């Protein structure tokens, strides 16, 4: 009947997905560059920038 | 047009080739700043000012 009795391991469960999630999105990122995707720098530049 | 009072023009729809404005010489200056202009042949835009 009651739940929320097994907090540890959702603890555990919920950290690592979490942690997962922030580092897939941080690869949408520009860190200063003109773009955050490889393809579109590629095929407008000439490589020297 | 004088330059306080420049002229616009706004293009859409169209085909472009670049490569025939590149390689004629009739130009003193032609620099491209956030593209290659070897690269303009391939690339598809909107809303082209000129």
């Amino acid at each position: 009947s009651t739940a929320s009795a097994l907090g540890k391991l959702q603890n555990v469960v919920n950290q690592n997905a979490q942690a997962l999630n922030t580092l897939v999105k941080q690869l949408s990122s520009n860190f200063g560059a003109i773009s955050s995707v490889l393809n579109d720098i590629l095929s407008r530049l000439d490589p020297p920038e | 047009a004088s330059v306080y009072a420049w002229n616009r023009k706004r293009i859409s729809n169209c085909v472009a080739d670049y490569s025939v404005l590149y390689n004629s010489a009739s130009f003193s200056t032609f620099k491209c700043y956030g593209v290659s202009p070897t690269k303009l042949n391939d690339l598809c835009f909107t809303n082209v000012y000129a």
